[PDB]
């Protein structure tokens, strides 16, 4: 049977609490950005493939990163 | 509220250039719907389904599912019957489902079976074509067959911007103390207690 | 798209 | 006792309970076994 | 509203032309909706049959969503393991008193 010792600095806490609070926050919203764009990209898809038979010239100088 | 307030700020001017754009790619959506209804139609609604414009929207007719052990692809697009004349997309025949009429059909594109074959061009030396079955491509020359490839056999370009978004990873904070507060009490010479 | 499909012409029955 | 918390939030992660507080802007981490008071010198005040 | 009343052909997204010439040969099955106002305008077979709300038309989205919430605020009160006071006390005795 013992005895508890308590630290006198509950800083160390509160540092926790206020990062974990931000960490949640901005990850959270950091993957709903990320999701958002992984969709709208494959959503974009379509358009280029439509633009691509309108000119393909453009669209692979554009997608190759090269013009041909 | 330092953090709290940039990155309130950052983030909403984020949901605002989202919108904008979004609205701004509406044009875009327009004219591409416009180009072919099938294709903007099945990814605006979530599922394959054809589409035509009447007048200024869009009718839509789901389309019924075919497994592919049921489509069987013809030699040449050359139709016999047009000397000077070629089918420029593949014919196939098709069963809807086992204990089916082999309907006859054409390749439509994005892996459509088209039950008309009116896809006529004038036939034209140096034919080269690649077209989407199944999981991968098929490949033609002179109007004639050549071969089935798969699909990493082609040379992948990407319309994707990439974007790389990682998380903030756990951190742990631990106790820490400059003194502890026994040795507060111990820097002095004499305890009067002791 | 392992599924082929058959997409019979659209009709007004759905806008 | 030091604090009453009346809305107290324990998550478990990482085989540890994280106590949060709002009103006190405080988090505290515990392992997830119970400590028995059976262990404190002269604890009878804490369960009471 | 006092101007000569000038007969022409209806555009596209409401737009109002001069000239009578989008001229295609008729067809049967005809079903069309055009954007007539705040609305559409619905004709069967070359006739002007009635017109509609938006509303009636289901609608489908090509906008990505993407749900962005602020941060809210947050209070810090002074928090304390012990006070000067308390610390003060947890000596037995205090010579000054």
């Amino acid at each position: 049977v013992e005895r508890i010792k308590t630290t006198s600095s509950i800083e160390f806490a509160r540092l926790q609490f206020t990062y974990n609070h931000i960490q949640r926050h901005v990850n959270d919203m950091l993957g709903r950005i990320a999701v958002a764009w992984c969709e709208l990209q494959n959503h974009e898809l379509t358009l280029w493939n439509e633009a691509r038979k309108l000119n393909p010239n453009a669209i692979a100088s554009a997608t190759v990163g090269r013009r041909v | 509220n330092h953090i709290q307030r940039h990155v309130n700020d950052m983030l909403g001017r984020i949901a605002v250039a989202w919108c904008e754009l979004q609205n701004h790619e509406l044009t875009l959506w327009n004219e591409a719907r416009k180009l072919n209804p099938n294709a903007i139609a099945s990814a605006t609604v979530g599922r394959r389904v054809s589409a035509r414009m009447l007048g200024d929207v869009m009718a839509v007719s789901t389309c019924v599912p075919v497994a592919p052990d049921n489509v069987i692809v013809q030699n040449s697009m050359r139709v016999s019957s047009r000397p000077g004349t070629c089918y420029s997309r593949p014919l196939v025949s098709f069963r809807y489902e086992d204990q089916g009429p082999l309907i006859e059909g054409q390749l439509g594109e994005n892996n459509e079976l088209r039950l008309t074959r009116d896809a006529l061009e004038p036939c034209t030396v140096g034919h080269r074509r690649y077209f989407i079955f199944g999981g991968g491509y098929v490949y033609f020359e002179e109007y004639a067959y050549s071969h089935q490839l798969s699909r990493a056999d082609v040379t992948t370009v990407s319309t994707f911007i990439d974007l790389n978004i990682t998380m903030l990873e756990d951190h742990e904070f631990v106790p820490l103390e400059v003194y502890t507060r026994h040795e507060i009490k111990d820097s002095g010479l004499l305890d009067y207690t002791e | 798209d392992a599924n082929f499909y058959v997409c019979p012409p659209p009709t007004g029955a759905t806008v | 006792k030091w604090q009453e918390v009346d809305e107290m939030l324990r998550a478990e992660y990482g085989g540890s309970f994280r106590f949060s507080s709002d009103a006190i802007s405080t988090t505290f981490t515990t392992n997830l076994t119970e400590y028995s008071l059976s262990r404190v010198d002269l604890g009878d005040c804490i369960g009471r």
